[PDB]
């Protein structure tokens, strides 16, 4: 129901979102994500299922210059990324998590020990044990990256991600067979829907049968909760006090006393009553959003909350709350992605050809082309560049980015044009 | 700035009496954040009551707190013979961090004349150049009391310091002493000194008086 | 156990700095927060600031000027500095930690500062007797006068202890940068000036000791 998380997150991964409100802001979302993702799955143990977040751990670019630390090289392969992780002590917590911000080879985003339900470790509900070449993992650990082929990767992939390799540690492989993966199905029914969580290549943006579990990650899941959720899941309970993220019960949450470097907020070491609440004479912290400064004060106007997207125009600080305020769309059906996808009502969901009522296709080199297509007729799938769309484009051939699935989610395109599987 | 307005500021009990405080703070604070202490005489304070409702380790079981958003009250069950101080209530959930005024409970006894002596300064003081004329006002109750002191039958407004004891250990009564001071050359230019006081139990005040030409 | 104790100078002159030690024990500083409150003579609770777990400060919005607030999280000491001391500023300050939910719950001994440009001065002890005249009742009231002393405190006794009851030895009162300190006893008729009646007053200050036969006046 509820397992108590540990999320780090690298300088790389640091460096991108450039504070340390921005990251937390995204180890929030991702918690909360397969929070609800799991919770409206239905499992055999416990009708309902969720997350919580113990302590978190941000490395800023200052770490890399920290002989100590393993994650400064730049090229890690994501095996010995993984292998790091596990190095660690983490009993006080039933998984840990650490995110990056690296480009792992042919396609790689996420790697997790999968979750025996007996007879095995690894995944969920792992304690640190001896094993061989003396070195004393815990293999309750998992890997994000947002980056694939050069090109960072958006929150709804990201997020879900999360949620792929955590149905590892939960016990559940890849989906296998045509029940469980209706995107290779000969019924255009089931492959409009497309695969689930656990499809073992690349998704993007289908949003139904993906965003949730299958029918087979359910039978495997549900044996290792039956048997192993019993000793290892705890209670769910007020949030606690000191995990970075700023819940319902306390005014602000920057950390433990070695962590906390907010002179707004007592740190979680404080007494009950004082801690995670904010300190007399000030009406801020920036643990609680990013519009407000290390002086405890409600922002400015006129400062960069939110900064204009392809499909969000900016979101601007002023003096109401400690929060963006919510970023709000420009002029609709814009370009974004390059020219890949449209922007209606603030999201770059979906594809280009949807701007001049047609769909995606894949196309039958050519691969990391748009093959757009007359409405419910997959025979009339021709290229953006084709003589059938030459009213709209006149001509212009437009390409999928690197990074982009290609011929029906086996692959992903690099800058080459070419759809690696 | 937040305000804790503590009243009654002055209480009288007797033994077995039930007695009530309040405070009423300017913006509503949480009530795990107010705080009771008892502070005696010569003592640093003590925490009594804290966060409200729960007595401090050690504090008798007659006492208790009540109280939410402005208002917030101590009430003493049965008042003792050791629950005469003064109480304070506290908070900090807002800056500045700020006391209440102070409840000063004083215990309850029966009535008491002030047995008043008047003493003329000493021949050794005259030596000096100065004349002290101190009258005394001890064992009376309660401590509301007013000591006027007269030259000649006028008014002196001039000179006149007091000092008033705690409340006696034994008999609850209160104490005072009263000291007229001026020069040698003024003091050896009037004759009747007088010391009347005023108090509850006197229909007319008490006059003590003396004179200068009289040794 | 939890223990505070504030070591400070106790009499400084007027436009003086000041620096109390507040020497803690029983819990670490980096966990809990230290408030600073004075209290004058005759007077309520009075906040000077506070120094919290992290580092941060707060102060009292009429004394920033003048008070500053830094401690010592190794030796477990709490600092208190002041600067322009004014003649207003003698109360007897404390420290208590900030508890759970911000309660006081441990506080300090305290320590008296005096501010005063004052020298130091003995008192000028004088008998108080009635004149030769009638008496009261049973008992006589007798009492000495203890004038015109610098600093605080001073030992009364009668009869070198021997005489307890019915003695009231009042709180001294600051009559112009002097202390002036009265003591009365009440005896039987019987017993003055019968026995021997004798108050004794103590300057350690001064070093000085007085002992005053209280003799009847003489008409
Ligand atoms: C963020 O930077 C941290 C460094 O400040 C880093 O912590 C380091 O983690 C390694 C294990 O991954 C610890 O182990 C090292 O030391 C032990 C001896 O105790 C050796 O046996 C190991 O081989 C290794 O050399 C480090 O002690 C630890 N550093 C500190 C200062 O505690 C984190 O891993 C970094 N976070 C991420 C997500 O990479
Ligand atoms: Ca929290
Ligand atoms: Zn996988």
């Amino acid at each position: 129901n509820t397992c108590q998380l540990y999320i780090q997150t690298d300088h790389l991964f640091f460096k991108y979102y450039g504070t340390r409100e921005a990251v937390i802001a995204q180890i929030s979302s991702h918690v909360k994500a397969i929070d609800t993702i799991y919770q409206t799955t239905d499992f055999s143990g416990i009708r309902q299922i969720s997350f919580m977040v113990k302590r978190i751990r941000i490395n800023t670019t200052a770490d890399e210059k920290d002989p100590t630390n393993p994650f400064r090289f730049p090229n890690i392969g994501v095996e010995k990324f993984l292998e790091l992780n596990s190095e660690q002590n983490h009993d006080d917590y039933c998984l840990a998590y650490v995110f990056t911000d690296r480009d792992f080879d042919d396609g790689v985003l996420g790697l997790a020990w999968v979750g025996a339900p007996s007879g095995s470790s690894g995944g969920i509900c792992e304690k640190s044990k001896l094993y061989s070449d003396g070195k004393k993992k815990s293999l309750n650990t998992g890997i994000i990256t947002v980056q694939n082929y050069g090109s960072h990767v958006p929150p709804k992939v990201s997020h879900i991600t999360f949620a792929h390799e955590v149905g590892h540690n939960f016990g559940s492989p890849h989906d296998s067979g045509t029940e469980c993966t209706p995107g290779e199905s000969k019924n255009l029914g089931q492959k409009e829907n497309g695969n689930y969580i656990m499809y073992a290549r690349a998704t993007s943006g289908d949003k139904l049968n993906n965003n949730k579990f299958s029918l087979c990650s359910i039978r495997q899941i549900s044996q290792v909760l039956e048997k192993k959720r019993n000793n290892c899941f705890v209670e769910s309970g007020q949030p606690i006090c000191g995990n970075g993220m700023v819940e319902q019960g306390e005014e602000c949450d920057c950390g433990y006393s070695d962590q906390c470097k907010d002179e707004c907020c007592f740190d979680a070491n404080q007494p009950e009553g004082r801690k995670c609440k904010l300190k007399p004479g000030k009406q801020c912290s920036p643990s609680q959003g990013p519009c407000c400064t290390a002086q405890c004060a409600f922002k400015s106007k006129s400062e960069k909350c939110r900064d204009d997207s392809d499909c969000a125009r900016e979101g601007i600080c002023n003096g109401f709350t400690a929060l963006c305020p919510a970023s709000d769309p420009k002029p609709q059906f814009t370009d974004c992605n390059r020219h890949t996808q449209v922007c209606i009502n603030g999201q770059c969901a979906g594809s280009i050809c949807e701007k001049y009522g047609l769909e995606e296709c894949t196309c039958a080199k050519e691969l990391c082309h748009v093959c757009c297509m007359k409405k419910m007729d997959p025979s009339t799938c021709a290229s953006t560049g084709s003589v059938q769309w030459s009213r709209h484009f006149s001509g212009r051939t437009i390409t999928l980015q690197p990074g982009s699935p290609c011929n029906d989610f086996r692959g992903y395109c690099d800058v080459f044009m070419r759809c690696r599987l | 700035q937040i305000v804790l307005t503590q009243s009654p500021a002055i209480m009288s009990a007797s033994l077995g009496e039930r007695v009530t405080m309040t405070c009423t703070v300017s913006s509503s604070v949480s009530s795990g954040y107010l705080h009771w202490y008892q502070q005696k005489s010569g003592s640093s304070p003590k925490l009594w009551i804290y966060s409200t409702s729960n007595l401090a380790s050690g504090v008798p079981a007659r006492f208790s707190g009540s109280g939410s958003g402005t208002s917030y009250s101590l009430t003493i069950s049965s008042m003792g013979a050791e629950d005469a101080a003064t109480y304070y209530c506290h908070q900090y959930r807002r800056s500045p961090l700020t006391f209440g005024a102070g409840t000063k409970l004083e215990i309850k006894r029966a009535d008491a004349a002030p047995t008043v002596s008047i003493f003329p300064p000493s021949s050794e003081q005259l030596t000096s150049g100065g004349a002290s004329v101190v009258c005394f006002l001890n064992n009376f109750y309660p401590k509301d009391i007013n000591v006027k002191w007269k030259i000649d039958g006028s008014e002196r407004q001039n000179g006149v310091l007091n000092s008033w004891t705690d409340q006696d250990s034994k008999d609850s009564t209160y104490s005072m002493s009263s000291t007229l001071t001026l020069t040698k050359d003024e003091y050896e230019r009037h004759n009747s000194y007088t010391c009347e006081a005023t108090h509850k139990t006197s229909t007319s005040p008490i006059v003590k008086s003396f004179n200068r030409n009289e040794c | 156990q939890v223990q505070l104790k504030e070591s400070g100078p106790g009499l400084v002159a007027p436009s003086q700095s000041l620096s109390i030690t507040c020497t803690v024990s029983g819990f670490s500083l980096t966990g809990y927060g230290v408030n600073w409150v004075r209290q004058p003579p005759g007077k309520g609770l009075e906040w000077l600031g506070v120094i919290w777990g992290d580092g941060t400060t707060d102060y009292n919005s009429t004394l920033k000027s003048r008070l500053s607030i830094s401690k010592d999280n190794s030796k477990s000491q709490v600092f208190l500095k002041m600067n322009s001391l004014q003649t207003v500023d003698t109360a007897r300050y404390y420290c208590a930690r900030d508890g759970d939910y911000g309660r006081l719950d441990y506080w300090g001994q305290g320590t008296t500062l005096t501010v005063s440009s004052a020298k130091t001065t003995p008192p000028s002890v004088y008998p108080l007797a009635p004149g030769s005249a009638a008496q009261t009742n049973s008992m006589v009231t007798l009492g000495c006068l203890v004038k015109g002393y610098f600093p605080e405190p001073v030992t009364v006794t009668w009869n070198s202890g021997s005489l307890s009851s019915g003695v009231h030895t009042f709180p001294a009162v600051l009559q112009s940068d002097l202390y002036t300190l009265s003591s009365s006893v009440t005896v039987p008729s019987s017993t003055w000036p019968s026995e021997t009646v004798t108050c004794n007053v103590a300057h350690p200050a001064s070093s000085t000791k007085v002992d005053k036969k209280i003799v009847p006046r003489d008409c």
